[PDB]
């Protein structure tokens, strides 16, 4: 069930790249979702 | 004299029992760690890496 769950984190990290504030203020996206997901995957592999 | 032969038999039995203990402990001593125990040390050092 640890399942390579880092794939499931990287699903969220890839899903959060797009800018969400629209209208006048443009942007607002996270940029470091990717490396944060790689970090939590590197932790979860050690726990497994 | 027949009694003293039966006593030689009982010492044969005790000798065989001690011989079995000696060989079995010598086997578990010289085969010092298993494969899976070394695998456990491998998994820990993989986690450290």
């Amino acid at each position: 069930i640890t399942s390579g769950l880092k794939g499931l984190h990287m699903a969220a990290a890839a899903l959060e790249m797009v800018p969400n504030i629209y209208g006048f203020a443009v942007g607002g996206t996270r940029y470091g979702a990717i490396a944060n997901a790689i970090a939590i995957g590197g932790g979860i592999a050690a726990e497994g | 004299i027949e009694e003293i032969d039966a006593e030689k038999t009982v010492l044969e039995k005790s000798k065989a029992g001690a011989k079995s203990r000696f060989d079995n402990y010598s086997k578990l001593y010289d085969e010092d760690v298993n494969a899976g125990e070394r695998q456990a040390l491998d998994m820990r050092i993989a986690s450290q890496s």
